[PDB]
């Protein structure tokens, strides 16, 4: 699952 | 005599980091110029569902926006996208923007990160990209739009921009011109990324630094051909080795040539219990230009 | 998520590097107010044992070359400070930090600046080990690359390099002029003290390693902080003797210190069976301090 | 044998 930072 | 993971000097990119908010969001951005680049999803409303960046972009008030350098604060004259970032105007000239240029990166190459939080750079390391266009970073929420940058005869050559981290914890960024590496997507959604390969000329050039250290233990008498090593390569999660050239000048003040190196790194592929210039396991972020300017400084 | 060995910017103690000539030797200075300090062997003349004292009876103010670029800076007097040369230019630092000396202690973190020729090259964090030496990069040239750390605005200067030990261990002084470990500047058969990995620095890692998901190697035996102790004495590791500084991690791992100690003697036996968040187990190069910072960024 | 640089 891609975390945006 | 050493070898260590080492950053090209960050002042001159120090100057260059501004602080982008926009709502709930705060992350950094690039001014060079009269220009703030920063990643798209700055004004992005949420990150648990998909994000309409078209959209977001239409009904951004540009007065919500909030980019300072320091306590110094930059109006914005206008908003338009590129690619994965923002393009943003600003009412004044950065007058330390140094000599600069954009270059995408290829798997095997190594840049420099320039880590930032609130717009200031807090720490600086190098990198190297991944087959699978990832890289073994540092970054917590706040990061994106950390540059990354390579600095040649004086001029800055801007080859990242964070953007986000996937699901294990590898770093992806876009360039600046705004294509993310490796093509995934700035949204929130479930992407994995591919299985990385070892870059093979990188733990040849490694191996080499390690010889010119006095680490000879894992070097053989032993000796394979480009062509078998290949083969078993790409059935054990390295790749391919092309181009030998480069390591004519390693071989020649060396004396220990590829093939013998290649088969050292078969063995390799387990230390049994040893090391080698501190690793335990075979590292692929060396290049030969990066070992070169270490063991002589040219 | 990640963890990086990773310098702090830059920046401000790169304008404070001058390049220091005398007679056929060139090393690098630290520019600081109105005076470069600068390593002593500048005005020494073999590759014999070095009378210091008469090398500076015999000194001419006119022999030395101290330039920042291609500006030049002249000597007004040169007054011998320990292993260094304290040398007072007639021109100020326009770009002097606000600045203090501090004399680190083995196990703590700051930051090379690697010089030639009177520029900055290249930029790394590195860790004093119990025997007094840092495990850099350098060639011929690097003596007077500062180490620093910056804390609130304020540089911290902690090292000036000097030496490679025959080994290749990298020596340097403080900026009184004390050198690190006690070993000498002079080109003799002097052998470092017995490398020992930093345990307190070991368990900032292992906490770092659980917090990031590695959970592998954790033994469920527990030890004795002391009971250990007298074991790494025999086994290539530091004593704990600081403990609180790790209740923060415990408490949110859930895991102690006992554990982690056992963790430690149980990698001892298969060291090099697996990396713990791609570093060999038993790295001692980060910091509770560090850990923390790319943690949660305080 | 030390190496001063």
């Amino acid at each position: 699952t891609v975390r945006l930072q | 005599a050493g070898l260590r993971k080492m950053a090209q000097p960050s002042g001159v990119v120090e100057k260059c980091i501004v602080r982008v908010c926009y709502g709930n969001m705060a992350l950094n951005g690039l001014w060079l110029g009269d220009t703030v680049m920063c990643p798209r999803h700055v004004i992005a409303s949420s990150t648990t569902s998909t994000i309409d960046y078209d959209y977001a972009l239409s009904v951004l008030r540009l007065h919500n926006f909030s980019i300072s350098s320091g306590n110094v604060f930059l109006g914005v004259v206008g908003v338009t996208m590129r690619g994965a970032l923002l393009q943003i105007k600003v009412n004044q000239n950065n007058v330390h923007t140094p000599k600069y240029t954009y270059r995408t990166v290829r798997p095997g190459e190594s840049f420099n990160i320039l880590a930032c939080y609130d717009g200031a750079a807090a720490g600086v390391y190098g990198v190297n990209m991944r087959s699978n266009y990832t890289i073994r970073g540092s970054f917590i929420n706040g990061a994106a739009g950390s540059p990354g940058y390579n600095i040649n005869n004086g001029t800055v050559e801007f080859c990242y921009l964070h953007q986000l981290e996937l699901g294990s914890g590898c770093h992806v960024g876009s360039d600046l011109d705004g294509v993310m590496y490796g093509g995934y997507e700035d949204q929130p959604t479930l992407q994995v990324e591919g299985a990385s390969s070892l870059f093979t000329e990188n733990v040849l050039a490694f191996l080499y630094a390690a010889l010119i250290n006095g680490s000879t233990w894992w070097l053989s008498s032993s000796r394979i051909a480009v062509d078998r090593f290949n083969e078993w390569a790409v059935h054990n999660g390295m790749t391919t080795v092309v181009n030998t050239d480069c390591f004519s000048i390693f071989a020649a003040k060396t004396g220990v040539d590829v093939q013998r190196l290649l088969a050292s790194i078969q063995s390799l592929h387990n230390f049994g219990g040893k090391q080698i210039l501190g690793y335990t396991s075979l590292t692929d972020e060396f290049t030969t230009g990066e070992v070169i300017r270490q063991m002589y400084g040219v």
